[PDB]
């Protein structure tokens, strides 16, 4: 395809929220069940994660984010891009 | 990546301000974020110790 500098932007900040819920989610599962954040969708993509972990329905998935953030987090991993439009913030900051 | 880090992002970018979150698409974000070809979009528990600041 052809790249959208703003879709790169929502993608961007899908990896913060998605990388903020789970660090959030490890400071909750050492404190207890907490599930006490109100950052706004914070609690929205904890869920995300916890479906994707024991889903099987891959690209198949319609629930709201599964299948986007499955490839944001895949790339995020093996993005190694020097000048990444995505994850530059990330990576470098 | 310090959790001092992403909040950082987080408040810069705007995700501490009420919105609404898009839902983007599948093929959006082969697009725009794409994998090596190595093709291992991961499942699992896997999926969640990448998060663990993997490089
Ligand atoms: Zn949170
Ligand atoms: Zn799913
Ligand atoms: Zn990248």
């Amino acid at each position: 395809g052809s790249a959208d500098p703003e879709k790169r932007k929502l993608i961007q900040q899908q990896l913060v929220l998605l990388l903020h819920a789970h660090k959030c989610q490890r400071r909750e599962q050492a404190n207890g069940e907490v599930r006490q954040c109100n950052l706004p969708h914070c609690r929205t993509m904890k869920n995300v994660l916890n479906h994707m972990t024991h889903c099987q329905s891959g690209k198949s998935c319609q629930v709201a984010h599964c299948a986007s953030s499955r490839q944001i987090i895949s790339h995020w991993k093996n993005c190694t891009r020097h000048d990444c439009p995505v994850c530059l913030p990330l990576k470098n900051a | 990546s310090d959790e001092e880090v992403l909040m950082s992002l987080v408040i810069e970018m705007g995700l501490d301000r009420i919105k609404e979150l898009p839902q983007l698409t599948s093929y959006d974000c082969e697009v725009n974020a794409p994998i090596q070809g190595s093709r291992n979009l991961l499942q699992g528990e896997e999926l969640l110790r990448a998060l663990d600041q993997v490089n």
